[PDB]
């Protein structure tokens, strides 16, 4: 529910910075990382994440609370840098990360060890999350937490059935693209748009009963950007609730969307910005009170296609010493 | 009966979640479809 209003306050920050442009991320996957951050941190800079996670109201254990879905996560740590047992033991307990030792100044080879560990953990989907300019002698630890998945529809599309059409752009200009096509038993909902004055949303499940994927589209004398604002946790649940099993007409782009953020900004607007300075608190991962967060970095990839869909996000955390 | 057309030829919203808890396991939009 935290991470509802997670999403959506990461969301907006994204629109806010991202102009007219695609946007791609994984809320799960940010707040994975950031749950190994916390475990970390202490005092002031602890106070501050858990504030703007929403977890003042531990959160440890829902995060524990975790077709194809994978999640991982994994730890690498300077050789003969000693981190506190209970970092450790507490990083197994609820993030099952695996630990690995590595040397930070071997720059080129750690940044190809962590990318193989990424490509592995997201069937090669995300590529160069990290490179040799991320690494060196003050590098201590990186945390990455990987988010994958692979589903078909429940009821796919025939590629017979898709046909180019064009796809009008919020700036009116137009593209010719491959329009899949079915009718099919989705849930579907009409929601005024708060001016015909509806917009539609459509929820189609995957395989296996789990997962779904939600579309929310304007009518199409409207940007979408009128309807952004609307967007809130409240109102998400609401479309969930709100949606019924019926007959639809469904004309749906087959598609990809890829996105790097710059984590960092996305954070310090949630008002996380303790971490990234030379004083952070990070003595809950050990006795060098040296460390801090130097970077952070979230990169996702969604393929649509007649089939279903293939995801992955990975979010990645380098802590150095000053 | 008339169905509903969802006829996504123009920019939109999207959501990938669980059905269940809820979570959202990816969010975003799409302003450009094409290659």
């Amino acid at each position: 529910e935290a991470i509802a209003d997670l999403s959506v306050n990461m969301y907006n920050r994204l629109r806010a910075t991202g102009e007219d442009e695609n946007i791609l991320f994984s809320p799960l996957s940010i707040a994975l990382a950031m749950g190994m951050m916390e475990l970390g941190a202490q005092g002031s800079t602890q106070k501050e994440i858990r504030h703007s996670m929403g977890y003042d109201s531990e959160e440890f254990s829902f995060l524990k609370e975790f077709y194809v879905m994978k999640i991982a996560n994994s730890l690498f740590v300077q050789n003969g840098f000693h981190v506190n047992e209970e970092f450790l033991q507490m990083m197994k307990k609820y993030f099952n990360a695996a630990v690995n030792h590595v040397d930070f100044s071997q720059n080129v080879a750690v940044a190809n060890y962590i990318n193989k560990w990424v490509e592995n953990n997201t069937n090669n989907l995300v590529k160069d999350l990290v490179s040799p300019r991320d690494f060196d002698a003050a590098t201590y630890l990186a945390l990455i937490n990987a988010v994958y998945f692979k589903g078909n529809w429940k009821s796919q599309f025939r590629p017979e059935n898709t046909r180019t059409f064009s796809f009008t752009k919020d700036d009116e200009s137009e593209v010719q693209i491959p329009m899949m096509y079915q009718q099919g038993e989705f849930y579907y909902g009409e929601f005024s748009d708060g001016s015909g004055g509806i917009y539609q949303v459509l929820e189609i499940p995957y395989e296996g009963d789990e997962i779904s994927m939600m579309l929310v589209l304007s009518r199409q004398e409207v940007p979408l950007a009128t309807l952004e604002p609307l967007v809130k946790a409240q109102l998400v649940e609401e479309w969930a609730n709100s949606v019924k099993k019926q007959k639809v007409e469904v004309y749906l782009p087959r598609f990809t969307v890829e996105q790097e953020i710059d984590l960092k900004d996305v954070l310090k607007a949630l008002g996380i910005t303790e971490i990234f300075i030379k004083d952070a608190n990070l003595t809950g991962l050990s006795d060098n009170k040296e460390i801090f967060l130097s970077k952070a970095i979230h990169k996702s990839f969604l393929e649509v296609n007649e089939e279903g869909s293939e995801a992955a996000a990975v979010s990645g955390m380098i802590a150095i010493s000053r | 009966v008339l169905y509903p057309q969802v006829i996504v030829d123009h920019p939109f919203f999207f959501l990938i979640r669980n059905r269940r808890t809820g979570t959202i396991l990816f969010m975003g939009r799409v302003m450009h479809p094409e290659t």
